[PDB]
């Protein structure tokens, strides 16, 4: 339940294929850019990084938890539903 | 009539039962109000 992973914004490029290594049976491949993965602080920046390196791009927005009324008292509710029956 | 401090006068709980207590609150039952209501019949309805 921590925030702080979900504060930056973030540039993945497309998964590509990983096979398995005759040898070992290692995760293989050939992605040079499986791992890149860039940050950023705004939307904004990302795409104009995205932009002038070139690279298609799809960017959606930012979800964020949308306010919600707390009330602790409505936990004992005279007659809605509300009412807890074990706490 | 005098006074009698020299004696208990609480040896009725000696004769009390099991369904003392719940024998008293049925015939209480008689005279209450009625209940009030929340106007459901539970949380859960």
């Amino acid at each position: 339940s921590g925030v702080n992973n979900t504060k930056k914004w973030k540039m993945e490029f497309d998964t590509r294929e990983r096979w398995e290594n005759p040898l070992m049976g290692w995760s293989s491949t050939a992605d040079p850019l499986s791992n890149l993965v860039l940050t950023f602080s705004t939307k904004e920046d990302a795409v104009a990084f995205a932009e002038k390196n070139g690279w298609s791009f799809d960017v959606e927005e930012r979800k964020v938890p949308k306010p919600k009324s707390k009330s602790y008292g409505a936990n004992f509710s005279w007659n809605k539903r509300t009412r807890v029956s074990t706490k | 009539e005098p006074f009698d401090n020299s004696t208990y006068r609480n040896l009725q709980h000696h004769e009390y039962s099991t369904y003392t207590f719940l024998d008293l609150n049925v015939e209480l039952s008689k005279f209450r109000m009625p209940q009030p209501s929340s106007g459901r019949q539970s949380p859960r309805h």
